[PDB]
């Protein structure tokens, strides 16, 4: 054997074991989710409070690309940052040449091709993150999830990390119970609940909730963080549902 | 470009590629350097498994770097050409910028520096060659004899030998060479060099080369008959 | 730099080169030797742009001396002249060309014949019985057309050369402070001290 | 054709005493026959008790001062907060100016 | 095989740790710093009696105010010295002053870790850099192939280092004279050297503010050896 | 055995990495099919959306390379999209350099030459995909050309790819034995799509809803994919016959 | 990374040998024998073709003997493809020398440079060496007629008579026995063929399994001629010496 | 085991062993403490010596007038990273006339360390850093790890036996955070914190190293007789 | 990133073998049989068209390729490797010869250039040898008709007639019996079809056999008239119909 020692090597199955090993690092990371809504998207993430010494609200994990795209990820945090830095370069060159801000499907392929490129050579390592991202463009709202292999699809709801199965189950219920659609303000509240429910799979350390959102009506198509009264309102909604 | 670090440290603190290059030197034909009061003599072994050779055109073992400095060697023959060429170029380059031919110490220091560079450069192996560099500095009558080796260390020697069975001939020179009184004449210096090679060589026919270097660019190679006379004289005195 | 002459006779090549080095309205030196020995039987005189001349001469000298050490053999005058021409032929299409004109006087030991080559800065080589660079030629060529014979001795060649220097000293506008004369023959290169 | 240089006028003046030194300069900035500013300083405290002015073309002058101030900063980092002597500063400035020998800083500098 | 810039499980660079083993095989070098100067001394260690010992150059001048002693694969030191000399002279050209001993050492140590897959391996030589400047006075630095350097009051490197360092621990005090330090280097060298110490197989040097960096003659060192033997027999 | 890790020869003259890239082709567990009409070329592929949270409109293995050329992929989506983006760039560059639209067979050759390079050069791995290119070429007419990880390519009367490829292949072989011709003798592309689906149903033995299939159609001067409702309309026509 | 798959072609063994050079020489020892013999008035080059097929076109073929310029030729032993790379380099080097100095290249200078190229492949670059040994036969006005050999190590030496390729041990003993210094070309022709005839692995030595060439001063007055022998000319010389 | 040859290789459980081995070099390093209030931010570092004849390895490095760090692990790697920070702080000043935010300083270090963990040939940085600073949003303290992970904290500690000081700061959190407008008292709390990581050895005059930055205080380092006040 | 494979992947083993070349030859052995026969007034090259599927159009896959108007090539071994070699061979005929001399290269020199490319894949960094043996037939004014074989090592040999691939051993024996120096072109085509029937197993007709000749000039295939010196290509690919005509009188 030895097929798993080097990146870009096919095993006799037809598999790249190094990419599958990168997925294990993603599964080890904290939970993160994405919810598509009527006229936009909502992102949320679990931040484990390792110590009392962590400054609350001052270790931000959700990142913005351009002014209209939000990115969140689970796994190796530095690898996620590297991917977003590339995304920002890709989005900048698109806007430079074509004037219009980068469409979300166009942006999704730019990350996809870059991540896929890191499965082509043994001189590079695959990305140790699954990235949930999306936003609002001319054609409306889009939510995407990108994996270490370079594989991505569009999603109604997306989840990754240690509590992905709990979050996926909860997401599937929302899709069934709301066929006509879910509103932006509702999706923020649901996002909080799902993170709190998904925290049951990581319940040794208590956590800090962080939510962001893009919406054509609520945020005017731009990416913003949920803070203050709207954040506390979503936390209280989540606290009421667990009990 | 080929980048691989071939020369690297081992757990015990040794650079094996440099040490294995020394083994190639140990395999090479013997070379000896003896410096007298007013001269230096470079002696060289030539293995006698090769008959039907053409000695006119076959590369000589002792090479002129400039008109006043010579270089003999032990180890890989092909490797030695590269060092000799580089040294010859540096010799002319020194004349061009300093308006003065190289000192023997400077030329040695350059050659040694090249050998060292190949022990910590990527994509290259060390030179499988040790050299004996001998001559006289410009406007100077003090004889100079230096040694270099694959690692890049160099030093000055009253007399020295390198190559196969060099430890035997070094043993001979260590008792037969007096520091207080070196070989006073050319004949005495050549004889001691031939004597030292006769401990190792086999026959004193077309197996020994001798080159004598004197001050002010006075270098000459001895012929077969001239060398054979020393061999004949030494053997008759030995039977005693 | 200015005056360099060459005369090939029966058994030798004679090169005469002016001693003056002028800059502006000042003769900075009056004992300058405008030549380099390339090999024991090959001499090159030079004249042209300041700095370029010596830099080029010494560069060629180094290369020929390197060849001599490598092969333990002296290159023929024909071979040296061809090497020099090629270097100038490269130079002329460079970013900054060597503006140097040269005469190469040599004695071929294999042929037992003297040889004189005239090469300009463009890389224009010609073998000649007598040669000159710069404005000198406008006087010396016609003079030598008349007085030169192919079977002359070295002493006859020196008298023929004295005739050229006298004419140049008479009709040239600039003071070139006399010449250094050198002879190239079977025994090598030597300088005439009293000219 | 584009001319990269300009003349911003003004004048500067340095005098040295026994235990002190002054570096003065007017505060006027001009282009051609117009006044740009009545108060635009061009004599700067660069740290380590060194004052500097680069008068002539203000863009080049500001660039040079900026670079020297930055040179003083890195002198501290690289040499254990050692004080840059006035003679050492002068030599450092020579290398700054001569580095652009073939596209000069159009300024007369005094420290 | 394995990468050149690889970490061990204990958190150390394999190649750097292996180069340290090469330095232990090297000849002994000792340095002692005082308020009157810094002394540097080395074991020459000739491999054969035919080798002319005066050609063994293991103590070296960097500038007039900075000296250097070496131990290990001494061939590797040539490019380090070349860099140090250029750094010292270049700084004088840019700033019209002598360069700080620490700043020089730091510049040399920046070469150390410039290896990988830059040069192919770490240096196999340790350096004792001794010098003087106006700010921090007389200084002695130990520069390793790890890129680290420590200042020392006294330091020994090479094969007899751990034995000599323990001896320097007891003998060093802050009021040592230069003459006392010279004898102390000779004393400790004689203890750790294989062959018997004399003027031909050992070399002394020093750096003082007044006279700068000076390598001692074989005649001068011989008298200090004779002075040392008499003083030990005197009690 | 490092001769199985990179693209160098084994003792028996084989490239194991190429052979393992072929096995990666079936990792998606999807079957594709391509047939030619008189005026058109139809390609169909299975569409499997297992996760309920997926946006089914974004799940696709058919690609529009140029206006005239379409491409279906059998293999993992990252490698599929890698090949698609390259083909799109190559087709665009061809038009710019040579002043006419890149033919289907020429693009297939170009992609095949790229795939060949990965089998010879060590630092590049093969893509674990089989690319089926379809168009109505202005010179050659209806065209199907298929590329694999070995760098092999060839034209086809019809073809199929996937896990149950052999069953589909023989199903089509038996039809062309019977019809005695190189194509589907049919006027409209609508009925050629109906043929393609019908024969896939017979070969695989499964029934299809509108969301279980994905259809691409090439006509003169354009290639286009069908929507769910376009396929549903097509499935109704088959059922009522 | 890629370190895993690196053969490390340019390293020393513990004994101080170059693995790849030694193995390249092992390759050459299975190649068809090539002999060079230097006489006072010329040089002979003889070489045995590797197991010939009856349908091989013999007259328009070149496997062993190649022309570098008008005065110098080489006999090959090893990989033909490798040899042709080096030959084209040598041909160019000779023309560079002629262009520079207006003189034909001295034999040793050409040999040294080609040998220096081979040396480079053993010390740096991480590539395999050239699996080729040459016999150089040439003439210049300094040393006259000269025979050299070079091998994958980049080491070259001069010879009066020499063999490369297969059965060199046996071939060198036979040459050492019958060679003498006052020998003529026609005698050397006979020696070259007799040696191959005894050392050959074939049943009998025939015209179709041989390449032959001479470098004489047999042209008109003080000039050298290269003669690459035709099939019919080899047939005649083989009958004339009484081998067939 | 088989997956620790280089940084480009993942283990079967999704681990990067070369990054973990680099993390191990920090644990071997000497202890250093970081803590802040709302007005000031303090670094306290226990320096280490080779022996009694040697000097004590300098742990604290200045990056700008308003920012600097302390190190634990490979000192040459800290020099490379601190030099990068000096350049980035300086770029921000020259181009934008803007003091570099302490948060951006961290982001830049994270991205620099990350590139070394994804490419063949290179290696991870073998050092951990505690960055303090005072910018437009008040006092800050960061913890850098060579995996790439950067974390903003009220207080922390890294190096050998750093768990003792980290526990103390976790208890003292409510006290030291409100030491506003009082440098000496915030240092005292830091000196008492690092004392919880001491074994056999105690804090001497040439052993202790303190640094401070704040509202009306540039980043300055205290060594030698200047720290005798706090023993 | 970047090609870090700057070292040779083909090296000498202790026995003196070059493993990757031997293994490439093994890949050629597995390949389908192809052959070439030289006549007095022409040359014939032929091979079986092994179809991957009956749905595949074997006309689109051309095993016999034109390199120049007077030179053609056929192979045995790995098809993709052959295809890129033909591309490179066509280009090198222009860049290294026609753009210099204003005329197409002679057979031997084009062969030499192809061999050079295949040799470099045997020694250069980060590459394997080509897994094919080529048979190159051609004509030029001063050498006349000629036939060459080119192996993965880069070695090439001229042949009167030969075969390579699957059943080459038996096919070469067959050709030895039938070949003489007085063969006319039509006789060589006849022998080629006889020799190839032995190695082919399934169908044997003009649709499963690919065959081309280097013969007389073809003015009708030139595409233009008006230049007397330009008389047309000597390379001609025989049609499916033209093969079947000769199979009746077999
Ligand atoms: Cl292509
Ligand atoms: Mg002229």
């Amino acid at each position: 054997t030895g097929y798993d020692l080097s990146n870009s090597v096919f095993s006799p199955d037809g598999r790249n074991f190094q990419v599958e090993y990168a997925v294990k690092a993603v599964e080890n990371g904290t939970t993160s989710i994405g919810i598509k809504c009527n006229d936009g998207v909502v992102f949320a993430v679990e931040k484990l409070i390792t110590s009392k010494l962590l400054v609350p609200q001052k270790n931000v994990k959700i990142q913005v690309v351009d002014r209209h795209i939000g990115c969140v990820y689970s796994g190796l945090i530095p690898d996620g940052r590297h991917l977003v830095n590339r995304g920002r370069e890709e989005a900048a060159s698109f806007k430079k040449l074509y004037k219009t801000p980068i469409p979300i499907p166009a942006f999704a392929d730019r990350l996809g091709q870059y991540v896929q490129a890191h499965t082509l050579y043994n001189s590079v390592r695959p990305f140790g993150v699954s990235t949930i991202f999306g936003g609002v463009d001319k054609n409306g709202a889009h939510l995407y999830m990108l994996e270490p292999s370079g594989s991505y699809w569009g999603y109604k709801g997306a989840a990754t990390g240690k509590g992905r199965q709990s979050a996926k189950a909860e997401l599937e219920k929302l899709v069934d119970h709301h066929p006509e659609g879910l509103s932006a303000r509702e999706a923020v509240k649901q996002a909080a609940k799902i993170i709190y429910l998904a925290h049951e799979d990581n319940k040794e350390k208590d956590f800090e909730l962080e939510i962001s959102w893009c919406s054509l009506s609520e945020t005017n198509g731009l990416h913003k963080f949920v803070k203050g009264d709207l954040l506390q309102e979503a936390i209280d909604f989540a606290q009421k549902e667990i009990n | 470009g080929y980048d691989r670090a071939l020369s690297i440290f081992s757990p015990d603190g040794h650079i094996f590629q440099v040490e294995y290059a020394l083994e190639a030197v140990k395999r090479g034909t013997c070379a000896v350097g003896v410096k007298g009061k007013n001269c230096v003599v470079l002696g060289c072994e030539r293995r006698s498994t090769l008959k039907l050779q053409d000695t006119r055109i076959t590369p000589s073992k002792v090479s002129k770097i400039d008109s006043h400095v010579v270089l003999s060697f032990s180890g890989l023959n092909a490797d030695s050409r590269i060092l000799i060429e580089k040294a010859r170029v540096e010799a002319q380059s020194h004349r061009l910028t300093l308006e003065d031919p190289v000192t023997v110490e400077y030329l040695t220091r350059y050659v040694a520096g090249v050998q060292q560079r190949y022990t910590q450069s990527g994509g290259v192996r060390p030179f499988g060659v040790s050299t004996l560099i001998a001559g006289f500095d410009p406007r100077d009558d003090e004889p100079k004899l230096y040694q270099t080796e694959p690692s890049g260390i160099y030093s000055s020697w009253s007399a020295q030998t390198i190559g196969r069975n060099s430890k035997t001939v070094r043993e001979f020179l260590e008792k037969n060479y007096d520091r207080k009184e070196p070989p006073a004449t050319v004949e005495e210096c050549v004889k001691l060099t031939v004597r030292s090679l006769l401990e190792v060589v086999q026959t004193g026919a077309k197996n020994i080369e001798i080159t004598v270097v004197k001050p002010d660019s006075d270098i000459v190679a001895l012929s077969s008959e001239e060398i054979n006379q020393y061999v004949t004289q030494i053997e008759q005195e030995k039977q005693e | 730099m200015d005056i360099i002459l060459g005369i090939r006779v029966q058994d030798s090549v004679i090169l005469a080169s002016s001693k003056a080095v002028t800059r502006g309205i000042s003769v900075l030196k009056d004992s300058d030797d405008k030549t380099r020995q390339l090999s024991p039987h090959t001499l090159m005189s030079f004249a042209g742009e300041a700095g370029d001349t010596v830099q080029f001469a010494e560069y060629i000298q180094a290369n020929i001396q390197l060849y001599s050490i490598r092969e333990d053999y002296e290159l023929s005058p024909q071979a040296v002249s061809s090497f020099v021409r090629q270097e100038l032929a490269k130079s002329i299409r460079s970013r900054r060309p060597y503006q140097v004109n040269v005469l190469i006087g040599g004695y071929d030991k294999k042929k037992n014949k003297p040889e004189l080559y005239q090469i300009d800065y463009l890389g224009t080589k010609v073998e000649l019985p007598y040669g000159a660079h710069g404005y000198s030629g406008f006087y010396t060529f016609s003079l030598l057309d008349h007085h030169y014979r192919p079977d002359m001795t070295t002493e006859e060649g020196l008298d023929l050369l004295k005739l050229c220097v006298q004419e140049l000293e008479k009709r040239m506008p600039m003071d070139f402070k006399g010449v250094i004369v050198k002879i190239v023959d079977k025994d090598g290169i030597r300088q005439v001290d009293d000219f | 054709q584009f001319n990269p240089y300009g003349d911003n006028g003004g004048t500067i003046l340095g005098i040295a005493g026994e235990d002190f030194a002054v570096l003065a300069g007017d505060t006027r900035n001009i282009t051609d026959y117009s006044i740009n500013s009545r108060y635009e300083p061009k004599v700067f405290d660069c740290g380590d008790n060194i004052v500097m002015s680069a008068n002539g073309f203000a863009a080049d002058g500001d660039a040079l001062v900026k670079r020297f101030k930055n040179s003083v900063k890195w002198y501290h980092f690289d040499h254990n907060d050692k004080k840059l002597s006035i003679n050492s500063a002068a030599r450092n400035i020579q290398h700054l100016l001569y580095g652009k020998r073939f596209f000069p800083y159009y300024v007369h500098t005094i420290i | 095989d394995r990468g050149v810039s690889t970490f061990s499980p204990e958190g150390r660079l394999f190649q750097v740790e292996y180069s340290l083993e090469a330095i232990k095989l090297g000849s002994t070098a000792i340095g002692i710093a005082t308020k009157e100067g810094v002394v540097l001394g080395v074991e020459k260690r000739a491999t054969s009696p035919l080798l002319e010992s005066d050609s063994i150059e293991k103590i070296v001048e960097i500038d007039r105010h900075i000296g250097c002693a070496m131990s290990g694969l001494t061939a590797d030191a040539r490019s380090m010295i070349e860099h140090a000399r250029t750094a010292a002279v270049t700084h004088n050209l840019y700033y019209d002053e002598d360069i700080n001993v620490e700043s020089l050492t730091q510049s040399v140590c920046d070469l150390a870790l410039r290896f990988g897959e830059l040069m192919s391996r770490p240096f196999g030589v340790a350096l004792l850099i001794a010098g003087h400047d106006a700010d921090d006075g007389y200084q002695l630095f130990h520069a390793e192939p790890s890129g680290t350097f420590y200042r020392y009051n006294a330091k020994a490197i090479g094969s007899g280092s751990e034995g000599a360092q323990a001896e320097l621990l007891n003998e060093w005090h802050s009021s040592l004279t230069l003459k006392e330090a010279e004898l102390l280097v000779l004393k400790i060298l004689k203890q750790v050297m294989e062959e018997k110490l004399d003027e031909n197989n050992a070399q002394l040097s020093c750096i003082t503010k007044q006279d700068g960096f000076k390598i001692y003659d074989n005649e001068k060192t011989a008298e200090l050896i004779k002075e040392l033997k008499e003083k030990e027999a005197a009690e | 055995g490092y001769d199985r890790h990179i693209t160098i020869f084994s003792p028996e003259g084989r490239l194991y990495q190429v052979e393992y890239a072929f096995k990666a082709t079936n990792q998606t567990n999807i079957n594709s099919l391509a047939v030619r009409g008189k005026d058109c070329t139809v390609v169909i592929s299975q569409k499997k959306v297992p996760d309920k949270l997926l946006d089914p409109t974004t799940v696709s293995y058919i690609f529009c390379i140029s206006r005239t050329i379409g491409m279906v992929v059998n293999g993992p989506i990252p490698d599929a999209r890698n090949a698609a983006l390259r083909a799109k760039a190559e087709a665009a560059e061809f038009r710019y350099k040579y002043g006419y639209d890149m033919p289907c067979d020429v693009l297939a050759k170009r992609m095949a030459n790229l795939s060949q390079i990965y089998t010879q050069r060590a630092y590049m791995r093969p893509l674990g995909v089989i690319l089926t290119f379809v168009s109505v070429d202005e010179e050659l007419g209806p065209s199907i050309y298929k590329t694999d990880p070995a760098g092999y390519y060839v034209g086809y009367k019809a073809t199929a790819t996937g896990p149950k490829q052999q069953e589909i292949t023989t199903n089509l072989e038996n039809h062309f034995k019977k019809s005695k011709i190189d194509h589907i003798n049919e006027e409209s592309w609508e009925k050629v799509v109906e043929f393609a689906i019908t024969h896939m149903i017979d070969a695989l033995g499964t029934e299809f809803s509108k969301n279980d299939l994905e259809v691409g159609v090439a006509t003169k001067d354009k290639f286009f994919t069908l929507s769910a409702e376009n396929i549903e309309e097509r499935l109704v026509a088959i059922a009522e016959q | 990374g890629s370190r895993r798959y690196d053969s490390r072609t340019t390293i020393f063994s513990p004994e101080g040998r170059l693995y790849q050079v030694e193995y390249a020489l092992e390759s050459i020892s299975h190649a068809g024998t090539a002999i060079g013999i230097m006489a006072s008035d010329g040089i002979v080059l003889a070489a045995e073709r590797k197991v010939t097929s009856t349908l091989l076109e013999q007259d328009t073929s070149t496997e062993k003997l190649y022309k570098l310029n008008d005065k110098i030729a080489v006999a090959v032993a090893g990989l033909t493809a490798d040899a042709e790379i080096l030959i084209n380099t040598a041909r160019i080097h000779a023309q560079n020398y002629l262009k520079t100095y207006n003189e034909d290249i001295p034999v040793e200078i050409l040999v040294r440079r080609l040998s220096d190229i081979k040396q480079g492949y053993t010390q740096h670059g991480g590539l395999r060496p050239f699996g080729v040994s040459f016999i150089y036969a040439g003439y210049d006005d300094r040393y006259g007629y000269q025979l050299y050999t070079s091998n994958p190590s980049g080491n070259y030496t001069g010879w009066k008579a020499i063999s490369v390729g297969a059965n060199t041990s046996a071939a060198q003993t036979l040459l050492q026995m019958d060679y003498k210094d006052d020998m003529k070309v026609d005698d050397a022709i006979e020696l070259a063929l007799k040696t191959l005839s005894k050392t050959t692995d074939s049943s009998a030595l025939t015209y179709d399994r041989l390449e032959f060439a001479t470098i004489r001063k047999g042209a008109n007055d003080g000039e050298v001629y290269q003669k690459i022998f035709k099939p019919q000319e080899i047939k005649d010389i083989l009958v004339k010496t009484g081998i067939t | 085991n088989n997956y620790d040859g280089d940084t480009v290789t993942f283990s079967p459980t999704g681990r990067l062993f070369q990054v973990e081995y680099a993390l191990e070099a920090i644990k071997q390093g000497s202890v250093t403490v970081g803590l802040r209030s709302n007005t000031h931010a303090v670094l306290v570092a226990l320096k280490r010596n080779a022996d009694e004849l040697s000097s004590y390895q300098k742990k604290i490095i200045k990056c700008d007038e308003h920012m600097g760090l302390s190190l634990a692990g490979l000192a040459p790697d800290a020099r490379v990273l601190s030099n990068y920070l000096r350049q980035q702080c300086n770029y921000s000043s020259l181009v934008f006339n803007r003091k570099l935010a302490v948060e951006r300083a961290g982001h830049l270090l994270c991205d620099k360390a990350q590139k070394n963990t994804q490419s063949y040939g290179g290696r991870p940085y073998g050092v951990g850093l505690l960055i303090i600073g005072y910018d437009k949003s008040g006092a800050h303290l960061l913890e850098f790890q060579p995996s790439g992970n950067v974390t903003e904290l009220y207080g922390t500690a890294i190096g050998a036996r750093s768990q003792g000081a980290k526990t103390y700061l976790e208890r003292t959190l409510d006290t030291f955070i409100k030491i506003d407008g009082n440098p000496d008292e915030l240092i005292k709390a830091g000196v008492e914190a690092i004392s919880q990581s001491l074994r056999d050895e105690s804090l001497t005059v040439d052993n202790l190293s303190i640094a401070i930055v704040g509202k009306d205080t540039p980043f300055t380092i205290y060594d030698g007789e200047a720290v005798a006040k706090y023993i | 990133m970047t090609d870090r494979y700057s070292f040779s992947l083909t090296t000498f083993s202790p026995s003196g073998k070059l493993g990757q070349i031997d293994y490439a030859l093994t890949a050629v052995k597995q390949g389908v049989t192809s052959l070439g026969i030289k006549a007095t007034n022409g040359v014939v090259i032929a091979t079986e068209k092994k179809s991957s599927s009956p749905l595949a159009m074997s006309e689109t896959l051309s095993k016999v390729s034109l390199l120049t108007p007077d030179i053609g090539a056929v192979y045995s071994g790995m098809g993709p490797d052959y295809r890129v070699l033909v591309d490179k061979s066509r280009k090198v005929a222009h860049t290294s010869y026609k753009r210099i001399y204003g005329e197409y290269p002679p057979t031997k020199l084009l062969v030499s250039e192809v061999a050079k490319i295949m040799q470099e894949a045997t020694q250069s960094g980060g590459v394997r040898p080509f897994g094919v043996s080529l048979l190159i037939a051609g004509h030029d004014e001063f050498n006349g008709f000629s036939l060459y074989q080119v192996d993965p090592s880069g070695s090439y040999f001229p042949w009167k007639a030969t075969a390579i691939g699957k059943g080459s051993v038996a096919a070469k024996t067959f050709l030895e019996k039938r070949w003489n120096d007085e063969l006319e072109l039509e006789d060589a085509i006849h022998i080629a079809l006889l020799t190839l029937k032995e190695s082919v197993e399934g169908e044997f007709n003009g649709d499963t056999i690919e065959l081309a000749i280097i013969g007389d000039e073809n003015p009708d295939l030139l595409g233009y008239t008006g230049i007397p010196t330009d008389k047309g290509p000597r390379f001609r690919k025989l049609t499916s119909q033209e093969i079947n005509d000769r199979l009746e009188a077999l």
